[PDB]
C-alpha cells in the first residue's frame, strides 16, 4: 500500500541520520 | 507538561514551514529555523522518490489527515527519536504543499460550476444561447 | 433540427471556461487547441489577458479591501456579477465576468494557503498528543532540546 | 464606497467598452 511504502521510508530516512 | 509540548508545537512548526519556504522573534521560532535548515538539507536527497509516492496516494484535503494519521503512526511504531520527530516535520511540511498545490485544478472545478450554475439561473446562458451559444464569441473583433 | 438551449450554453460553458483559464495562466506564466469550445476559450483568454494587462493593478487592490476568503466567495462572486448584469447582458460583460471569476479564484486560493498550514499544524500536533510524541519531549527536556 | 459595488462598476465599464469596439454591429 502507498502509506505503507511512504512510512516505511520516513523511518529508514529518519534512522539514517540520526545515526 | 504534554500540553506545554503541544502548544509550542504550533510555534515551532509555523517557523520550520516559514523558514522551509524560503530556501521570528522568539525562542521557539529558533527552533523551527534550525530544524528548517536541517530538513531543508534532508529534503534535497530524497525528495524524487517521494514525489512519485504522493503522486499514487494521491493526498486530497478531505482524507489528509486519515492519511497523515497513519503514515506518522508507521513511522514512530517501532519507537521515537529525535530523527524519527525531524522526518515528521518534513512529511507534514512536503504533504501539505503537495495536497494544496494539486488542489488547484480541484478549487478550479468548483468555481467552473458557480459560473455555470449563475448563467443558468441568471438569464446568462439563455442570452448567449439566443446570439448562437459560444461559438458565436469567435466573431469578436475590428 | 433543434436550436441551441440554455443547458446547451451551460455544458459547453464548462469546456470554455476551463480552456479560459488553462491559457490565462500559461500566459502569466510566461510573462514571469482541439475541439471548437477549447478554441474559443483560447481566442477569450487571448483577449482576457489584455483586459488584464491594463485593468488588472486597480482589481488587485479592490480585492484587498473586499477580503474574500473561501467562505463568502461564493457570496461575494454572486451580488457583483447580479449588479453587472442587472443593467443589461453584453459580450464584454460576458468576458469581464471570467476575468474576474479567474483573478477572484486564485486571489482566495492564494490566500487561503496560511489557513490550509494551519490545519496541517493541527493533525502535527494532535498526532503528538495522543500518540506520546509530547509525552517522549516533554521527557527528553521538551522543544528547547532540538537546538 | 464598498468594494462589491465598485468592483461591478468596473466591470461594467470594461466590459461595456470591449462591447463598444470588439461587438460587431
Ligand atoms: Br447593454
Ligand atoms: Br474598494
Amino acid at each position: 500500500r502507498p502509506e505503507i511504502r511512504i512510512a516505511q521510508e520516513l523511518r529508514r530516512i529518519g534512522d539514517e541520520f540520526n545515526a | 507538561s504534554e500540553e506545554q509540548v503541544a502548544q509550542d508545537t504550533e510555534e515551532v512548526f509555523r517557523s520550520y514551514v516559514f523558514y522551509r519556504h524560503q530556501q521570528p522573534s522568539s525562542t521557539m521560532g529558533q527552533v523551527g529555523r534550525q530544524l528548517a535548515i536541517i530538513g531543508d538539507d534532508i529534503n534535497r536527497r530524497y525528495d524524487s522518490e517521494f514525489q512519485t509516492m504522493l503522486q499514487h496516494l494521491q493526498p486530497t484535503a478531505e482524507n489528509a489527515y486519515e492519511y497523515f494519521t497513519k503514515i506518522a503512526t508507521s513511522l514512530f511504531e517501532s519507537g521515537i527519536n529525535w530523527g524519527r520527530v525531524v522526518a515528521l516535520l518534513g512529511f507534514g511540511y512536503r504533504l501539505a504543499l503537495h495536497v494544496y498545490q494539486h488542489g488547484l485544478t480541484g478549487f478550479l472545478g468548483q468555481v467552473t460550476r458557480f459560473v455555470v450554475d449563475f448563467m443558468l439561473h441568471h438569464s446568462i446562458a439563455r442570452w448567449i444561447a439566443q446570439r448562437g451559444g459560444w461559438v458565436a464569441a469567435l466573431n469578436l473583433g475590428n
